[PDB]
């Protein structure tokens, strides 16, 4: 069944998992008509594919060619995004497919489900967790490809860096959330507290900043500042 | 018109003949029902007075045997039987007919809704579902388990309906994953009518089969199997007009003939909610609408 606070260090086991979220898969402008009316401008989208013990993202982009003269995007976004997923389990040798996807909007459930029945021995699961992986996009280098892709594209990365080396999949996976939770609250404070001393730098084969065990203590400081701060403003308490 | 003897009735218990039912008392002398309407199945039924748990019966056709009823004390159960010697069952019946120690068939002249309620169903489609194939009816009760509640144990006393499963290789054409599961219409017409029962006269004999094992046993899997039949007609976009038509006639006699007290537990609140109100047929069935509505609107 569902995935909670109560099964957390499953996350964190050898059984190989993925987290799916389809929040950035169909990304739309709203504007005004020339005649007054409304209209949607759809932009490129990704799904988020992540397996959180090894820091590995399939970052499938979705190009705005895929809507092209089709109707309810909101209902195919989900089912192009089981679509995606099964493509890549079906992409990976046997022993690198996970035995479970869990997915972060239960209405992907059914789409997943449906898509899988090839893969009877893969459990779909929902969570309980409220998970910031919508903010995704508030990564830099993440927003760089899905912005700049003119055809559709699978682009890999390690959203850990090089955290592994130093610390558990448990704490990388706590690190990330903070640091995705705060970009999702306030992203320009959280932008701004990654970035405000200039000699820490991101290297050019990773997506956050080289921070020491220190600078990182500093850094998980001021992202739940902010959070509790954003979070006192949101409910007045 | 034809009858179906008790040697006697030894338990008290309360016998029902399809639609109609009656008390019997320990020891009462009783030997049976006649003018049971020749041309339909009928089916006959038992709940004992001192455990109003397994309600249990038989479906049979007179035009297939002569059929008798008697009481089993090791068993502990009425058992339906065939006579073979068609001069013993003659005079054995004509016997109790003159002492009048049978039931009569109650059927009004202008009452259709036993016809209306078994119009598709078909003996030799009940023995395919219920296989005991040395007898020539069909024993039910309210415990059976069907073929795909046992997927998910006793295979020799299973209801072998067919297995309907909107998440199955079965249900969904690789590469249509979405157009199928959101429009039923080739699981419909291609596997189901085509494929399974080769016409809708057969889908619909099942369906309504499934639907009395539900109403007259309390048979959960019998309910499960309605509910599962109508649901793939409701969210199938292309269904011939015949068939819709039908449809809202078999459910309204469904609906009609329902103890008003079992709707809380006969009738699956998502199913009827998505047929009459979601799904592409929610504006196809009329009198199946109008009678809900007005009988079970708390449902809805």
């Amino acid at each position: 069944g569902a995935m909670n606070s109560s099964n957390y260090a499953e996350l964190f086991n050898n059984d190989i998992k993925l987290f799916v979220d389809d929040t950035n898969v169909y990304r739309v402008t709203v504007h005004k008509t020339f005649e007054g009316n409304v209209a949607t401008k759809a932009i490129n989208g990704c799904i988020f594919t992540l397996n959180p013990k090894t820091g590995h993202l399939f970052l499938k982009i979705i190009h705005t060619s895929v809507w092209a003269g089709q109707k309810r995007l909101s209902q195919l976004a989900k089912w192009k995004t089981a679509e995606e997923v099964s493509a890549l389990v079906r992409s990976l040798p046997k022993e690198e497919q996970p035995k479970q996807i869990i997915v972060t909007r239960k209405a992907m459930l059914d789409p997943l489900e449906v898509h899988m029945l090839d893969f009877p021995n893969i459990a779909i699961r929902p969570t309980e967790l409220r998970l910031p992986f919508s903010a995704a996009m508030s990564i830099d280098k993440l927003s760089d490809v899905v912005m700049k892709a003119t055809e559709p594209q699978m682009v890999l990365f390690n959203i850990y860096d090089d955290w592994l080396d130093r610390i558990s999949s448990y704490t990388a996976f706590s690190r990330l959330t903070l640091l995705l939770r705060a970009l999702k609250t306030n992203e320009e404070s959280a932008k701004m507290i990654l970035l405000s001393d200039p000699t820490i730098t991101i290297k050019s084969y990773h997506l956050w900043p080289s921070f020491t065990d220190e600078q990182w203590i500093t850094i998980e400081s001021q992202m739940r500042d902010l959070i509790l701060t954003e979070y006192g403003r949101k409910y007045n308490v | 018109m034809n009858t179906v003897p008790f040697t006697s009735a030894p338990i008290e218990v309360t016998i029902g003949i399809d639609q109609y039912s009656f008390n019997v008392k320990e020891n009462q002398p009783f030997h049976g029902i006649k003018d049971i309407p020749i041309g339909h199945v009928h089916v006959i039924h038992f709940q004992h007075a001192d455990n109003s748990s397994m309600r249990y019966g038989y479906w049979f056709d007179c035009r297939m045997g002569n059929f008798y009823i008697q009481y089993d004390p090791k068993d502990g159960l009425y058992k339906m039987m065939e006579e073979r010697d068609g001069a013993k069952f003659e005079n054995i019946v004509h016997n109790f007919k003159e002492r009048q120690m049978m039931v009569s068939y109650p059927k009004i002249d202008e009452d259709d809704t036993w016809y209306n309620l078994t119009e598709f169903v078909q003996m030799d489609k009940i023995r395919k579902i219920v296989r005991k194939d040395e007898n020539q009816f069909s024993y039910v009760d309210s415990s059976m388990t069907t073929v795909q509640e046992n997927e998910l144990s006793d295979p020799a006393h299973s209801l072998n309906y067919t297995v309907i499963n909107f998440k199955s290789r079965e249900a969904i054409r690789p590469g249509h994953e979405m157009e199928d599961f959101l429009d039923k219409s080739y699981y419909l017409n291609t596997v189901m009518l085509q494929g399974i029962f080769k016409n809708s006269s057969n889908y619909f004999g099942e369906l309504q089969f499934a639907f009395l094992n539900a109403m007259f046993f309390g048979n959960y899997g019998s309910s499960l199997q309605w509910h599962a039949m109508i649901e793939l007609i409701c969210s199938s976009a292309t269904v011939p007009k015949h068939m819709l038509d039908k449809l809202d006639e078999i459910l309204y006699y469904q609906i009609k003939t329902l103890p008003e007290q079992y709707s809380d537990i006969l009738l699956n609140e998502r199913v009827w909610n998505i047929c009459l109100y979601s799904s592409f047929q929610k504006n196809s069935l009329h009198n199946t609408e109008k009678i809900m509505e007005n009988k079970y609107p708390e449902l809805l």
